[PDB]
RNA sequence: CCAGGCCUUGACAUGCUAGGGAACCCGGGUGAAAGCCUGGGGUGCCCCGCGAGGGGAGCCCUAGCACAGGUGCUGCAUGGCCGUCGUCAGCUCGUGCCGUGAGGUGUUGGGUUAAGUCCCGCAACGAGCGCAACCCCCGCCGUUAGUUGCCAGCGGUUCGGCCGGGCACUCUAACGGGACUGCCCGCGAAAGCGGGAGGAAGGAGGGGACGACGUCUGGUCAGCAUGGCCCUUACGGCCUGGGCGACACACGUGCUACAAUGCCCACUACAAAGCGAUGCCACCCGGCAACGGGGAGCUAAUCGCAAAAAGGUGGGCCCAGUUCGGAUUGGGGUCUGCAACCCGACCCCAUGAAGCCGGAAUCGCUAGUAAUCGCGGAUCAGCCAUGCCGCGGUGAAUAC
């Protein structure tokens, strides 16, 4: 095992934090450990959207929480409905200004951490482990994509020998860092243990 | 008459640097230029692996960059506008006299 | 000497003060 | 060592029972788990039973033994040599 | 009436005056055998003016900071040889072949992870 | 002695002496820095996933 | 981990039944503590409420049921993360061609490069993951900005850039420029190679970041995640003590040395990166000293840590198991902490061991490197740090 994070190791040149404030000694861990209990609750609950980023933005005793899905309307509700049911309970934890805003994705299939995310459901169905990859592969190149690769290890169809099976399409220049990179992690649990999906989709250069 | 500027990038420094200092700029009348002041950087290392490796490290950097301004001759035109004013998210103000 | 304490090159080791190194 | 400024330290619950008992005149027994503590004066003549991590081990003080700390007397480890 | 150049050897930095008079030179308030008396590399920071025949012509005022005493004393070499050559642009000749005008980039080495040093790498036993 | 022990370290001891530092988001004891409350592994993950504000690789 | 004393919806989550009253704070008995026993004190809402009185439910307490909990086993069921060969020049794919077929071809061949680097050739023609580039630090110059930083000039100067005054210079920190075999001679089919110039920089400028398909059924169920297997008045949990620090021995990585190119004392220089509001602590005083009592500045280019040290000048030692070396122990103190017996660091008086350059064997480093010198930081109450991650000072030898 030996490759870089391709997200970590692109910041401050291809991709930008999802926690942009400053803080000074005595208080950043207080206000990073919220946003820690925050994104869980928000993933507790989203998952089900299509959750792709949590944006979390700050100033003085108050926050401005960017999210961004595939489904808007599960996280809005009823006419300003669900998108109000979490505010409260947002403040609950927060204690403070919770402005939860719900953007759009225009495409799941250009982001990364969805394109995962649905093929860690498709094999927690009981799915054809190759072949669901390949499709993953071949929907995100359909929407014009640069290039494309999938990964899944673990026990694949219940195999007692754990097996690494992965493809991939286009180009993925990981040792580039003018080349815009997206990566998305997804776990699937099974009833024979968990396996890993990774996902790397090339957007295109800067 | 003093304003201090500090965030942890210094694009969205430089750019709010600036701002601040065309405004002074415009009602009036001295500013004594973004003066950039050096960097206090915490570094963080750390070994790579979850279990034992200990001759292969990560290195973290966090910088807090800094900066000041000085608006000199007043004019209270600019006690009003900078109490109204649009500073990005990651930088934070510091006001004296 | 620089594992010696009673001594100036000693306590410079150690980073420490004394008579044998006064501040 | 213990900071002269400072006291001479004797766990507080155990100083009580060598007093109570120097009123009635001493001695039962004294199972203890005060190694911290150091032997006292008023301590001479007495059977103190300290906690070794293992047994109450009996130690007679003496006018000499004084100003020492009472886990000096009752050994932590079990050694006869090797081979 | 004053010709500057600036002189840089590693962490040292060196702010050289040339100024036309008996030859006297000044470091930091001192005099120059002064604030480098027993260093036997001293004298060879004072070498352009040979470049070009300079030894008396000169005086100098010069402050210094950064370095050590032989880094700072190769920073001066370099910057009264750096103002020379604005006092006459005709002096690039015979300050070139002898590299007065030159600096290098030569620095102490980053301590690196895995290492003693730079690159002094841990004793390893096998069998 | 694992959830017992996250649980035992927030709570305030018997004496000052005993704090020590465990890991707020994994509950790691050992290599916990104070400046983000974390293990010098979560450090690495939630920094890599670009979560930690102003933090990034250092090349020098 | 072990000894002893203890707790049973439980130190912890999400639910329901019912009892108290909700909540929270203060003490008491007992015991090593835990625990077990106890003595206090007043609930909002919204409500019939001048009235006994009644609940909902923010919460604590109590008898149960769910369920908790396990650093218990399995890295030979796993995700993740890492080591590794290896910064090595490699590993493949699409189509076409070849072979019954595994497969070959391309990727071999000439040359060139740090490189599957580029060129030339060819039943091959392209494509991909790697190389390189893009990103950071450093070396030159520039634009912008001038305090807390700098002071070239002038004027004041209590003799300190201290004041006026200035941003020129050093600097600080962002945005650019610059290097490309671009020019010359030449050898070359070409790619390139030797040399020359300009230039701070030359042929990847120095260092960094970055690690292909895979290998090691590599490492980690003890960071976390997780299938499964296992325990349930206990393989869970709370505590007090002890162990993880043992010592006939063996090995690994280190520190300090055996000395004169040295040891010691006095006076005297020149760094960098960092760090700091029950934090760093200028300065004054008590102390041989560690430290202790005063007390100023600093949310820090302002104030502090702070002396850098090897170095320089002078003086002593005079070849000795020593004025080398600083282990071992005796005695006495400071501090941190509830507490330094096991088992902390530091200071002082005395003690002054081995060791005279290391058997067979064996390690690192190609230049601002090795060697030598000091400084900081993370962890952190203190610290067993001589470890680790960095930073500058001085600064080689050698590659036929
Ligand atoms: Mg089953
Ligand atoms: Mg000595
Ligand atoms: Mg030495
Ligand atoms: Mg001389
Ligand atoms: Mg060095
Ligand atoms: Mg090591
Ligand atoms: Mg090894
Ligand atoms: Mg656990
Ligand atoms: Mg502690
Ligand atoms: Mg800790
Ligand atoms: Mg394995
Ligand atoms: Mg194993
Ligand atoms: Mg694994
Ligand atoms: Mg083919
Ligand atoms: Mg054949
Ligand atoms: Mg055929
Ligand atoms: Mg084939
Ligand atoms: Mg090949
Ligand atoms: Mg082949
Ligand atoms: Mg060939
Ligand atoms: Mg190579
Ligand atoms: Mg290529
Ligand atoms: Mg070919
Ligand atoms: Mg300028
Ligand atoms: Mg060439
Ligand atoms: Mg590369
Ligand atoms: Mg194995
Ligand atoms: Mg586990
Ligand atoms: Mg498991
Ligand atoms: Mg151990
Ligand atoms: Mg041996
Ligand atoms: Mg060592
Ligand atoms: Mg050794
Ligand atoms: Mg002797
Ligand atoms: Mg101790
Ligand atoms: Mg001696
Ligand atoms: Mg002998
Ligand atoms: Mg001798
Ligand atoms: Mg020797
Ligand atoms: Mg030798
Ligand atoms: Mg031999
Ligand atoms: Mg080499
Ligand atoms: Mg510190
Ligand atoms: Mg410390
Ligand atoms: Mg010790
Ligand atoms: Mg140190
Ligand atoms: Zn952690």
């Amino acid at each position: 095992g030996n490759k870089i994070h391709p997200i970590g190791f692109r910041l401050g040149i291809t991709r930008d934090w999802e926690s942009r404030w400053y803080a000074g000694k005595k208080q950043y861990r207080h206000l990073l450990l919220e946003d820690q209990r925050i994104r869980g609750l928000l993933e507790k609950e989203l998952y089900s959207a299509g959750l792709a980023r949590v944006d979390i933005e700050r100033a003085a005793d108050n926050v401005a929480v960017t999210v961004h899905v595939a489904k808007p309307g599960v996280v809005i509700g009823r006419g300003g409905e669900r998108i109000r049911v979490l505010r409260e309970e947002l403040a609950k934890l927060t204690g403070k200004n919770v402005a939860l805003n719900v953007q759009e994705v225009q495409n799941p299939n250009l982001s990364a951490p969805l394109v995962a995310q649905r093929v860690a459901e498709q094999i927690e169905r009981r799915f054809a482990v190759r072949r669901a990859i390949k499709q993953a592969v071949q929907r995100v190149m359909e929407s014009g994509a640069k290039g494309a690769k999938v990964i899944v290890s673990g026990r694949i169809g219940g195999a007692e020998q754990a097996r690494t099976e992965w493809a991939a399409q286009g180009r993925v220049p990981l040792h580039t860092l003018r080349a815009n990179i997206d990566y998305g992690f997804a776990l699937a649990r099974t009833t024979y243990g968990v396996l890993g999906v990774k996902a790397y989709i090339f957007l295109g250069e800067v | 008459i003093r304003i201090k500027l500090r965030g942890f990038d210094h694009k969205t420094l430089d750019a709010s640097a600036q701002k601040i200092v065309e405004a002074a700029r415009r009602s009036g009348a001295q500013v004594s230029g973004p003066i950039p002041l050096p960097t206090r950087v915490r570094r963080f290392t750390v070994i790579r692996g979850p279990f034992k490796h200990k001759d292969s490290r990560e290195h973290f950097e966090l910088r807090t960059h800094n900066r000041l301004v000085d608006i000199i001759n007043p004019n209270r035109k600019t006690i009003e506008q900078l109490m109204t004013l649009d500073l990005p998210t990651g930088v934070e103000i510091e006001i004296k006299t | 000497g620089k594992g010696d304490r009673r001594t100036r090159r000693g306590k410079i080791w150690r980073g420490t003060y004394g008579k044998y190194r006064p501040r | 060592p213990r900071s002269l400024k400072k006291g001479v330290f004797v766990d507080d619950h155990l100083l009580e029972k060598v007093l109570e008992l120097n009123a009635k005149g001493e001695k039962r027994l004294i199972k203890t788990w005060s190694r911290r503590s150091t032997i006292v004066p008023e301590m001479v003549g007495h059977t103190i039973a300290v906690y070794n991590g293992k047994q109450h081990v009996p130690v007679y003080i003496t006018e000499n033994m004084v100003g020492h700390k009472l886990g000096e007397f009752a050994p932590t480890r079990t050694y006869r040599g090797h081979g | 009436e004053q010709y500057y150049g600036t002189g840089r050897r590693k962490e040292a930095v060196a702010r050289v005056f040339l100024r036309p008079g008996n030859g006297k030179v000044t470091v930091n308030g001192q005099d120059f055998n002064e604030y480098f008396q027993g260093l036997v590399r001293a004298v060879a920071a004072l070498e352009p003016l040979r470049a070009v025949d300079a030894l008396g012509h000169f005086d100098a005022y010069i402050t210094v900071r950064g370095g050590g005493k032989s880094g700072q004393i190769d920073a001066i070499k370099l910057g009264i040889a750096r103002a020379l050559v604005q006092y006459n642009p005709d002096y690039r000749a015979k300050l070139k072949p002898l590299g007065f005008l030159t600096r290098d980039a030569r620095v102490v080495e980053r301590k690196k992870y895995g290492k003693h040093k730079a690159r002094r790498a841990p004793q390893y036993s096998k069998r | 002695a694992r959830k017992a022990l996250i649980e035992k370290a927030k709570r305030t001891p018997k004496f000052k002496v005993r704090a020590y530092t465990r890991c707020v988001r994994c509950g790691r004891a050992r290599s916990v820095y104070r400046f983000f409350g974390l293990c010098r592994i979560c450090l690495r993950e939630l920094a890599h996933k670009g979560q930690l504000p102003g933090v990034r690789k250092a090349s020098w």
